[PDB]
């Protein structure tokens, strides 16, 4: 595996530092390392392809090398380069591709390909080098059983969710109180409704709750926490738990009341904000907790009064409500994000091959379904496929 | 050649060169070199087959050879300007002075 | 100060460069600097912690050096020398945090810890090398007091705040007038609203303005701005200025007339907008002012006649807004954005250990009321927690 | 212009890994390309700006290649090296700006600007150098 | 001289320094022992020319 990595660095350093003109005693470090290459291959047959709507083609080896004269370089030089690099990218594309499709529910962390497998041998170690790219930097740290670590901006922690819970509910749903929320990505919003305004609410507050629990845990998150969910603010006809009918939610915003955001990691927790909207810290959490109050407002002007009589029809529904984004994160654990192409980039080499579905990944590479279920055979298998399509883009995009 | 030459002088397969009996030894080389001008010998050479074809003046097959050779030479000039480039090192002083 | 950040990039270019495979001609100009630190190190003896729940450690130098002698690396190698690494990683940990939590008014630049402290010392000096990282870069390029600059998305320039201005407002607050906005780290949504619908106005048209004032300048921004401030696009019961009672907003939005937005330097006009939604660029401001007006619809069908009568009752209250997003900016001060872990990773070390409120930063490191009260002693010492930071994460994450 | 590219990475990498404390042999490879610029430069001169409200400054290379006294640099290495640097970047900010302005229907994919389409010569070529940005 | 008058008197002798042609000698002697003073001395001749 490592060994892969290489390859590219190298042709990327190489199609990189190799131009017409520059002075060689800036790659003789360089030049070096590429023949290593070239003389441990030749003699090597490989093999990529044979799946799904995925060509066969077939590979040989048996290069020059290169000279080490000049003080510069002479276009001459790059081009007779150029053209034996072509064969090597044309290479890689076809290697990658063939082991970012095959998943095994057994060893879903080890090599799958026919071509792969070949390059683990010991024979092929005598081509590592430069390993810095984030990703593989992360591959070898675990590899070793340590501690790894990854960055996120938006990141995707949240199976899609849209739903609600009515506390209190009758079947004209004329009367109602519970809580509605979307969590999505990185985002979540819940609003907590009563069609009652608290009238006969002891203190005349109604108290709620909304417990949303990460499949893993995040480090290092900068959260922006707001009141009010925009998303629940307005009209909406909904259909009924059961689905046998549709009721009706005509919100009025108060602000919430007693707002506190608590980040749990097993049980315990960790960071506690009260009231404190804008931008916060969650240094390691498993679980957020938002609890947040509509209170019946004790002193009402004429028009606020109309809104919430002490009889029934409720024609107005008083609503409190929250927003929470993960800016960024460190997770220990690959996954999707708002930056990072290596989901898409996986799913679209599948989806462009017309790779049938496996026995890891849930069809279409689907993020919820996959988050939702994220086994430890998903996550080995996810983090090989993600390492495998970072060390595709060096060279690819 | 081979070995006492280019192969280490030039840098190249410091593996000096390790024959048994395939065909044609000083061809093969080829295939892995990197600085064409050397390399354009290398086919020029092993091809130059004495381009054993021909029927003259009635009935006269005399093998015959490259008009390129003939009075177009440069094979000479190119010979010599992919020698031009072979000036480099490896091992001890007294020798790329001498060879060169 | 700058000696540490070596010591990283040391490590890195080490944990990455060196493994079981590679030439050593890749190398070579590395394992020199490496040696040369272990002598400049051995002897020398260390002590980090003694704050809070900050552990105490001791640590001693007496390392052997590296074989230059090798051509190729043999898996020995390397587990002889990740060993020796793990000693230093586990060390520059402890460091870090260590001057990640003392802060410092008269001097608060500097630094703190007794560990860090001695490395300024000129004995050490003789460690620098390859500062390409970002933060390092800028940090040497302010010693030679010299044009700073950083990169951010999405940052977070604007303090927490939530409120509202009433122009015109009664006891019974059913025919009001005035502004509410929020404002909150890159993002602006400002609401008009005027419950007569500008019916007794010159011209039938309410004149609007927001004025953000940041605490440092930004340059170089990409901005999106758009019509509607969809927060304040909703029904909603909202404490009087006093505290006293409640009032209602019932809002219907119309388009915001004439905007204006003017990104100004100094008082002086650097960028001007008019009516341009998507997206604009900032160039160097201070201060953003932000004009829109409400003009009561001259021709109205029945269904829009009805929502504005001539006479109060006002029901329906005419709304008008815009909504700016900083994408991204340049700021010569280092600040909190979505993408960077610094704020994260300082505040979290903090309160791992149990961090008792210093005399320089807000107790848990608020993003707003630092912000709002960014002296030059809390920049100071925010600049050095977060080159610190930077230089950790090179590490562990 | 992939030469513009160089004289940046290689002022960048330089103003990064030239420092009061560094082991010689940590640049060696990239003091080299260093010098061998100033050589292709010195000589030529050039003209920047000529435009709205551009100024029109003139530059003028007359510089001593680079020392290397032995086992880490002193800070004296250093302060007579960056007052080389600075021209030079204060320069390069001059050239990009130039032709970060000028625009052209027909052929608006090449260089513009006289500092610019000077640079493009072959002479100048013998620069070029890790091309990874 | 590196064979036999610095490493030999120097307590640094442990492998009487083994060469064998091209490449450089004094240079390499250099990012080998460390002392400043002999240090200076190495790269000021080394990398000294015209």
């Amino acid at each position: 595996m490592d060994v892969l990595y290489s390859l590219s660095k190298t042709l990327k350093d190489a199609r990189d530092k190799i131009v017409e003109g520059t002075l060689y005693s800036n790659v003789s470090d360089l030049i070096q390392q590429f023949n290593q290459m070239i003389i441990t291959m030749n003699g090597n047959e490989f093999q990529t392809g044979g799946i799904g709507n995925l060509p066969i083609r077939n590979w040989n080896f048996d290069f020059g090398l290169l000279g080490t004269t000049l003080l510069n370089l002479d276009a001459n030089y790059v081009e007779t380069a150029r053209n034996t690099i072509d064969y090597f990218v044309d290479f890689v594309d076809n290697v990658c591709m063939d082991e970012m499709v095959r998943e095994s529910q057994r060893n879903g962390i080890a090599p799958q390909s026919d071509s792969l497998i070949k390059l683990s041998g010991i024979k092929f170690k005598r081509i590592n080098f430069d390993n810095s790219s984030e990703y593989i930097e992360n591959w070898n740290l675990q590899n070793r059983r340590q501690r790894t670590g990854f960055t996120f901006h938006k990141p995707n922690i949240f199976p899609y969710s849209a739903s609600f819970t009515l506390n209190r509910s009758q079947p004209a749903h004329d009367n109602l109180m519970g809580t509605m929320w979307l969590n999505a990505g990185s985002e979540i919003q819940v609003a907590g409704f009563d069609y009652s305004c608290a009238i006969n609410a002891p203190a005349n507050t109604q108290q709620f709750e909304h417990i949303v629990q990460l499949r893993r845990v995040l480090t290092t998150a900068t959260i922006t926490l707001l009141p009010d969910a925009e998303r629940f603010s307005f009209p909406r006809v909904i259909t009924s738990a059961d689905g046998a009918t549709t009721w009706y939610f005509n919100p009025v915003i108060l602000r919430p009341n007693n707002v506190e955001i608590e980040f749990l990691l097993n049980g315990q927790i960790i960071n506690t904000y009260q009231a404190r909207f804008g931008t916060i810290i969650a240094r390691n959490f498993d679980t957020i907790r938002l609890s947040f109050q509509l209170m019946r407002p004790p002193n009402m002007t004429p028009a606020v009064a109309a809104l919430f009589p002490n009889a029934q029809p409720f024609e107005h529904h008083a609503t409190v409500g929250l927003t929470l984004r993960i800016e960024s994160a460190v997770c220990e654990s690959v996954l999707a994000d708002a930056s990072e192409t290596m989901l898409a980039n996986v799913t679209s080499v599948r989806q462009e091959y017309a790779i049938p579905v496996g026995p890891v990944f849930p069809p279409g590479m689907n993020w919820t379904d996959l988050i939702t279920n994220y086994s430890p055979s998903r996550e080995d298998n996810l983090q090989r496929v993600f390492t495998v399509a970072s060390i595709r883009s060096m060279l690819v995009k | 050649i081979v070995n006492t030459i280019i192969y280490p002088a030039f840098g190249m397969q410091r593996m000096h060169y390790r024959n048994g009996d395939p065909q044609t030894p000083f061809q093969i080389a080829e295939q892995q070199i990197q600085n064409f001008q050397v390399a354009n010998w290398l086919h020029f050479v092993n091809n130059n087959q004495f381009r054993q074809v021909v029927i003259d003046g009635v009935l006269n097959q005399v093998l015959n050879d490259n008009i390129r050779d003939g009075h177009v030479i440069n094979q000479l000039m190119e010979a010599l300007m992919q020698l031009s480039r072979q000036q480099f090192p490896t091992m001890p002083v007294d020798y790329k002075r001498s060879i060169q």
